[PDB]
DNA sequence: TCATGAATGACTATGCACGT
DNA sequence: TCATGAATGACTATGCACGT
C-alpha cells in the first residue's frame, strides 16, 4: 500500500477538476461560443445528417450519437442541453430545429425525449459549414474511435450572437446575446479597419453594437452598464417589460404584461406578484389573471383599485418583482485554452481572427486538391495523346502490375497519375470525353490560379470573409426585438 | 358559479371561467400531451387533468384500492362530483368532459378504462350527454406554400393529397406527410387546431341507450372472468370492422 | 358533434387493443419465436452494424436506432427488453453480447443505458442470417420511411431454444426454453421423416427433446407434466434446485444450495426462508448465510439444528419455499397472425416449414442475381472477342450514348450489358483479368446450374438446412443444464 | 470488539458484510449506482461492505451543519461508519477499520474524493490520523489478449507497457476489439471490478496520510470554502505546476 | 434564499393472464 | 398478494459563482 498526503490529494485533485470545468464544461470558447457538450451535440447532429434538407430526426438518435461517439457523459442532461438550443426563448438564434413540446417560459417542462424530433437550424449550418475542408483542427474522441472538432467554423459570431452563461470553479461567465445584424456591422468595421488599435476598434465597434438583444424582448433602461460591459468586461444593464395601461367600461384600469426580461419564469413572475399581494405588499392591485395563450403571447392582466395610480403600481412593480431586473454581464471566455475577462473590441477582433483563419486553411485545403486532381488530369492527358501505345502495353501486359510498371515508363508518369489510367473506364475514350479531361485541366487550373492568389493577398481573405458573412446576414438576420431608451 | 385554483389536485390546470355549464375539462394521457395542451388550450374555459400510466381497472378492483389511486382519486376531485349513491351532478365542475387520448391502441385501452370508471362511478356524466372524445389527427400535409392540412384518417389524408395536387399545390418528398403516433409529439398550436379549438376539433358525445346491455359488456370486457373475455374476443373481433356498416 | 354510443365504442375499442396485444406485443411469432420488440431491437442492431466482428457499440445507439426507425415507443422499456436478451439466466441462448453491469439474478438492477454497451451475438447473427436474401418479407415501418422484417431468418429454432412467457388480453404464453442439441436432433427427424403423420412425428420429437432445459439449471422431478405440454400444450413442470448436505467436525450439519429453478430471485428466496424462521414455520434451520460470490456462483447456506433432519428440512424447504416451484407452461404462440395452442410436434414442423421457405427464397434470389451477373459477363466477353472493335467504335462517338447504340449493333448486345462494357475499366484489360472474366462466366454458369438444381429438388433443399443448422448446433451447441430425474 | 451487521438500524443503500470483527472488515464508499451494484456483485461479502454514493456530496465546508446532517448521503455514510461526529466521535465504535473511497478516473470523481476527504476530515478527522481512509484506483485500460489473459492497466505509460511487451512477447490483439478503455467505474462488471479494486491481492490502494494538521485546515478552507477569490487566486497560481509535484 | 446549467438514476403505479 | 415482461416519465439533491 502506497501512502499518500490529504493535502497532496486534496489540491491535486481539486485543482484537476477547477481546470477541466474551467476549460472543458462550464465555459464558452471565444472563437464559436460554444461549450463542449454544445459542439459535441451540433457536431453528431451533422455528421448523422440531421440537417433542414431532410426531416426531423428522432432527438433521441442525436442525444445516443452524441453519448457513443463524443461526449462521455449521460442522455438526460444531454437531451436538456439539446432542449436548450431549440428553445426561442433561451437562444436569440436557435441552431437547433426542434419539433414537438420543448417546454414553454414558464414552469412547463418540455416533454420526454422520446416524443419529440429535431434537427439543425439554417443557422447551425453555417457553424459547420465546410468543416469537412480542414478548417478547424479535430482531435481523437474520448477513445480514439473517431475525430471531433476542437471549434466550429462558426461562420457568424456565435458567441456574442446566442451570449453565455456557466458556472464554473473560482469563476463564472455570463454574455448576452446580441442582434446579428449589429454585430456584423462591428466585424465588417474591424474587417475595413484591420490596423485599428484597440482604442480606435472599442470606439467603432461600440457604435455599432448598440447593446444585448434579448430574445423575450422587453426593455434595457440607462447606457452605462451597457458601456461598462464592453468596456470592463463587466457591467449590470437594467432590463424591463412592457407595460400597456388599458380602460375598461366601467371606467377601471388594468395593467397588461406582454414581455417580460431575460431569463424571468413566467409563472414564477405571477407567483410572485400573488404571494406579494396576499401578505400586503403591492396594494393597489385589485385582481391579478393571466390571460396568455399561444396565439396571443404572454399577457398578464393586472386590474388595479379605483383609488390607486398607474404608474405608482408600475414602479412598484419595478421595485418589487422581475418585471424590471438587472443583467449580471461578465464577459468571460476561452482564448487559447485559457479563460479570459475581455473587451467587446477583443471578443470582436478574436471571432475575425477565427474567421481569417478559416478562409485560409479551406483556401489551403482547396489549393491542395486542385493540385492533386491537376496532377492525376495531366497523367490522363499524356495517355491520350498516346492512347494507341497505352492501351497496347496495357493489353500485352501479364498483369496489372507489369501494366502499371510500363506506363510510368512509357509516359514518363507517377505511380498515382499511372494508377488513374488503369482506373480509367472505356466510357471516357469518346470523342467528346477525352475532350473533357482536356478542359477540366484547364479548368482546374484556373482555380488553382485563384486559389493561389487569395493566400497571397490577405486583401481578399478579408473580402471572402465581409462577402460571406454578409450573405449569411442578408438570409438569416433579423430585426431588434430589445427596445434600448433613455433614464 | 363555482371556485377555479390559483383544494384540487396538483396536477389540474384548471380554467378561469367560474361557470361550469361554460367550462371544459380535457383529460389527457401523458404529462407531454397535457403539457402542450395546458399551452395551446383557451385558458378562459379549458381545464386540463394530465394521466400518468394505465388507469386503474374499477371493474377488477377493489374499492378501497380504487380510492387509493391517485389518477382516480385526480378524476373524482377535479369533476367535483361524489360517486355511487354520494354522487350529485349539481357539483359538476365542469359540463364538459373530453377524454383525449392517442390514436393508437393504448390509447384506446385507456378510454375503455376511463369510461369503465364513469359508467361505474358517476353514470349520470354518460346519461346526461357531459362525457366526449376527442378524435386526434393522424396526419400533418406540409404543403410547399400553402397552409399545412391535418387529416383524422389514412382516407381524408389520400383525399386532401389528392385534391392539393390536383389544384397544383406541391409538396416535399422528405418533409412531406407528418405522420402523428400520439398526442405527445405535438405542439401547443398543432393541438389547438385540430382538438382544442371549438370551431374545428372533432368531438364524439358518448351515449348510453341500454344500460342493462351497457353493465354486462362492461362486465364481460373488463371484469375478472377470463374465459367470458376470451371467447367474446374470439367470436366479435371477426366482425368488429362492420360495426358501421 | 357526432354521437356515438358506449357499447359501440367499448367493444371496438377494447377489441383492438386486445388483438393488437395478443398479434403485436405480448406473444411470440412461431417461426422466430419473437416479439416485436425483440425482433426490432435486433434488426435495429444488425442494420446499424452492432456484430460481433466489431467492438461493442453504446447500448444507447440501440435503443435509439430502433426507437427512431421501428419500435415507437419508450427508450426505456425497449433497454430493459435489450437488456433481458443479454442476461444468461433470462435467456438459455442469448441474442444480445452485453459488456457491463446488466444485473444479477437477484434484486440488483441492471446499470443506466448510460454505463452499458452492447451488440448481437453469433446465435443473434444466426438468427438474421441472410436476411438481406430477400429470405423474408420486408413492410414499411410506422412511418413509411424505411423497411422492416416481419419475422427473421431465425437458422436455429429460437422459440423452443429460449422460450417465452408474455401476458395479453384473453390469453397468456409461457413456453419454456429447450437444449439446442436436443431441438436439433428433432429437427433432423423431421426433416428425415418429411412425410410423417402428427402421431408419428410427436412420437419421434418427444424421444428427442427430453424436456425444457432452463439457464438457471436445476432439476426437473417427473415426467408427466413435460409429457402434457408436448401433448396438450399445456403442462405443469415441477423445478428443484440443487441441495448438497455438508458435515462440519463438532460442528453442525448444513444445507448448500447451489442451484434454483427457473425464474427465482435469489434474494426474494433468501428473505422468504428468513421471514419464515423469525416468525417460525421453518423450525429445524439454525442460521441463514448467504456465501455467494461472482467467483463461486449461488451459494446459500443453511445450518440446521441438531435435533434436526437434513432430509426433513430439505422436504419443508421444498413445500414452503420456491426451492421446489412449477413451471406452468402453455405453450401459446402466433401462426399466421392467430394465436395457437401447439404441440411439440406442431411447433418443430413449423418452424421446419419456415427454414424450407427461407432456402427456396434464398435459392431464387441468388438465382436472379446470378443469371444478372452472367448475362453482363456474356457482354463483356463478346467485348473481349471483339475487342479491337470495341475500342474503335468508341472513339469516333460525340457522345457516350453514339458509342453504346454502336456496341449493340456490333456484337449484338443489351443496354444493360453495353452499359456494363462503358463502365468497364482499362484495368480488366491486361491478359490475367480477361481470362478472370472469362473463369468469372464459367464459374456463374456452374452456380446457376447447382442453384436450379436446389430448387427442382426439395431432397436437397431439406438437405441444406439440415447440414446448415447442424453447422450452427457443432459450433453454438452446449451440454444439457437442468437435470431430469424420476420421482 | 464486534458489533452486528444488517442481515433482514442501518441505510438502506447499504450492503453490509458478514465478518462482525472491524479489524477485518472494510467498506468501499462506491460513486454511482451502477459500479455500487457492481460492487456489491464482485465484493468478497465476507469481510467488503459497499455504501453506494448518488450524486455530488454536500460541501460541510460550505453549508451549515444543520443542513449537513439533513442530508441524506452524508447521513448513510456517518451512520455506516457508526462513529459519531466532532466531540461526540469515538473511534472503538468504528464498524470497518479500512474506509476506501472508490470514484472514477474522470474529473468528477476526484472533485467527488475532495468532498469525502473534506467530510472526512472535518467530521471524522481521527479516521485519516489512524490511517482508516484509503483511496482505491480504478483500472483505465483492459487489454484483451487474442489467446491469453486479458491485462488491465491503471495509466497510459503502463498500457503502452504492457502492449510492447505482449507484443515483443508474440501475443496479438484486434485492432478492433482491442483495448477496453474506461470511462467509469459504471462500465465494469462484476469481475472487473474484483480483479483491479477489491480483490486485497492485486488491487491499488493509496492510505490517506495526515502531516500538518494546521496547513490541511488552510488548505481545505481554500479550495473548499465561501472565499471564491482566495479559491481563484490558489488555482491560478498553482494549476500551472500540478504536473510537478511529485517530479 | 432563489435562479442559473452542465455535472454526479432509483423509485413510483397501473393493464394483462396465470399459478401459487 | 406476488412474480413474470413489454406497454403507458416526472420528481428528487447536491457543486459551482453571482446578484437581487
Ligand atoms: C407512463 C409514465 C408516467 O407514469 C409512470 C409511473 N407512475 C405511474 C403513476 N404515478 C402516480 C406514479 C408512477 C411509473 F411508476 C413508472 C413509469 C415507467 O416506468 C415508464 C417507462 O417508460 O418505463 C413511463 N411512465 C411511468
Ligand atoms: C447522479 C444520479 C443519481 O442521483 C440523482 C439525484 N439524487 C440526488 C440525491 N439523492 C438523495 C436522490 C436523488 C437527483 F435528484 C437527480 C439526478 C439526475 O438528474 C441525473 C441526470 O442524469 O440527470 C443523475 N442522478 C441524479
Ligand atoms: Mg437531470
Ligand atoms: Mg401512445
Ligand atoms: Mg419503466
Ligand atoms: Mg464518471
Amino acid at each position: 500500500i502506497e501512502p499518500v498526503d490529504i493535502e497532496q490529494e486534496m489540491q491535486r485533485s481539486y485543482i484537476d477538476y477547477a481546470m477541466s470545468v474551467i476549460v472543458g464544461r462550464a465555459l464558452p470558447e471565444v472563437r464559436d461560443g460554444l461549450k463542449p457538450v454544445h459542439r459535441r451535440v451540433l457536431y453528431a447532429m451533422f455528421d448523422s445528417g440531421f440537417r433542414p434538407d431532410r426531416s426531423h430526426a428522432k432527438s433521441a438518435r442525436s442525444v445516443a450519437e452524441t453519448m457513443g461517439n463524443y461526449h462521455p457523459h449521460g442522455d438526460a442532461s444531454i437531451y436538456d442541453s439539446l432542449v436548450r438550443m431549440a428553445q426561442p426563448w433561451s437562444l436569440r438564434y436557435p441552431l437547433v430545429d426542434g419539433q414537438g413540446n420543448f417546454g414553454s417560459p414558464g414552469n412547463d417542462p418540455p416533454a420526454a425525449m422520446r416524443y419529440t424530433e429535431a434537427r439543425l437550424t439554417p443557422l447551425a449550418m453555417e457553424m459547420l459549414r465546410e468543416i469537412d475542408e480542414e478548417t478547424v483542427d479535430f482531435i481523437p474522441n474520448y477513445d480514439g474511435r473517431v475525430q471531433e472538432p476542437t471549434v466550429l467554423p462558426s461562420r457568424f459570431p456565435n458567441l456574442l450572437a446566442n451570449g453565455s452563461g456557466g458556472i464554473a470553479v473560482g469563476m463564472a461567465t455570463n454574455i448576452p446575446p446580441h442582434n446579428l445584424r449589429e454585430l456584423a456591422d462591428a466585424v465588417f468595421w474591424a474587417l475595413e479597419n484591420h490596423d485599428a488599435d484597440e482604442e480606435e476598434t472599442l470606439a467603432a465597434v461600440m457604435g455599432r453594437v448598440k447593446g444585448p438583444d434579448f430574445p423575450t424582448a422587453g426593455l434595457i433602461v440607462g447606457s452605462q452598464g451597457t458601456a461598462d460591459a464592453y468596456k470592463t468586461g463587466r457591467g449590470s444593464i437594467r432590463m424591463r417589460g412592457v407595460v400597456e395601461v388599458e380602460e375598461d367600461s366601467r371606467g377601471r384600469t388594468s395593467l397588461v404584461i406582454t414581455e417580460l426580461p431575460y431569463q424571468v419564469n413566467h409563472d414564477n413572475f405571477i407567483t410572485s406578484i400573488a404571494e406579494q399581494v396576499r401578505d400586503g405588499k403591492l396594494a393597489g392591485i385589485s385582481n391579478i389573471e393571466d390571460q396568455s395563450s399561444d396565439r396571443v403571447g404572454l399577457r398578464i392582466v393586472i386590474e388595479i383599485k379605483r383609488d390607486a395610480v398607474a404608474k405608482v403600481v408600475i414602479n412598484n412593480l419595478y421595485k418589487h418583482t422581475q418585471l424590471q431586473t438587472s443583467f449580471g454581464a461578465n464577459m468571460l471566455a476561452i482564448v487559447d485554452g485559457v479563460p479570459r475577462t475581455l473587451r467587446l473590441d477583443q471578443l470582436i477582433r478574436y471571432y475575425v481572427d477565427h474567421q481569417l483563419d478559416v478562409i485560409v486553411r479551406r483556401t489551403t485545403y482547396r489549393l491542395r486538391k486542385a493540385n492533386e486532381r491537376a496532377h492525376i488530369l495531366r497523367g490522363l492527358v499524356k495517355a491520350l495523346d498516346a492512347l494507341d501505345e497505352v492501351i497496347a502495353l496495357i493489353r500485352a501486359s501479364e498483369t496489372v502490375d507489369i501494366a502499371r510498371a510500363g506506363l510510368i515508363e512509357l509516359l514518363d508518369i507517377d505511380e498515382i497519375q499511372a494508377q488513374a489510367i488503369l482506373d480509367m473506364q472505356l466510357r471516357r475514350l469518346a470523342a467528346l470525353e477525352r475532350q473533357r479531361i482536356i478542359d477540366d485541366l484547364a479548368k482546374i487550373e484556373a482555380e488553382i490560379a485563384d486559389l493561389e492568389d487569395i493566400l497571397a493577398k490577405p486583401e481578399r481573405q478579408r473580402g471572402i470573409v465581409r462577402d460571406e458573412l454578409a450573405e449569411i446576414v442578408d438570409r438569416h438576420g433579423d430585426d431588434r426585438r430589445t427596445r434600448i431608451i433613455a433614464i | 358559479a363555482l371556485v377555479r385554483r390559483k383544494g384540487l389536485p396538483g396536477k389540474l390546470a384548471d380554467c378561469r371561467s367560474t361557470d361550469p355549464r361554460k367550462s371544459e375539462l380535457y383529460v389527457v394521457e401523458g404529462d407531454s400531451a397535457g403539457g402542450s395542451a395546458k399551452s395551446g388550450r383557451d385558458s378562459m374555459f379549458q381545464a386540463i387533468l394530465p394521466l400518468r400510466g394505465k388507469i386503474i381497472n374499477v371493474e377488477k378492483a377493489r374499492i378501497d384500492r380504487v380510492l387509493k389511486n391517485t389518477e382516480v382519486q385526480a378524476i373524482i376531485t377535479a369533476l367535483g362530483t361524489g360517486i355511487h349513491d354520494e354522487f350529485d351532478i349539481g357539483k359538476l365542475r365542469y359540463h364538459k368532459i373530453v377524454l383525449m387520448a392517442d390514436a393508437d391502441v393504448d390509447g384506446q385501452h385507456i378510454s375503455t378504462l376511463l369510461l369503465t370508471l364513469l359508467f361505474r362511478f358517476m353514470r349520470p356524466l354518460i346519461e346526461n350527454g357531459h362525457v366526449f372524445l376527442a378524435q386526434p389527427p393522424l396526419y400533418k400535409l406540409k404543403w410547399q406554400r400553402s397552409d399545412p392540412e391535418f387529416a383524422y384518417s389514412d382516407r381524408e389524408r389520400d383525399g386532401l393529397l389528392e385534391a392539393g395536387l390536383k389544384a397544383g399545390k406541391k409538396i416535399n418528398k422528405e418533409d412531406g406527410i407528418q405522420r402523428y403516433k400520439g398526442l405527445g409529439e405535438m405542439d401547443a398550436k398543432e393541438l389547438w387546431e385540430t382538438t382544442m379549438d371549438p370551431s374545428v376539433r372533432v368531438l364524439r358525445q358518448v351515449t348510453l341507450d341500454d344500460a342493462a346491455a351497457a353493465d354486462e359488456l362492461f362486465s364481460i370486457l373488463m371484469g375478472e372472468d377470463v374465459d367470458a373475455r376470451r371467447s367474446f374476443i374470439t367470436r366479435n373481433a371477426k366482425d368488429v370492422r362492420f360495426l358501421d356498416v
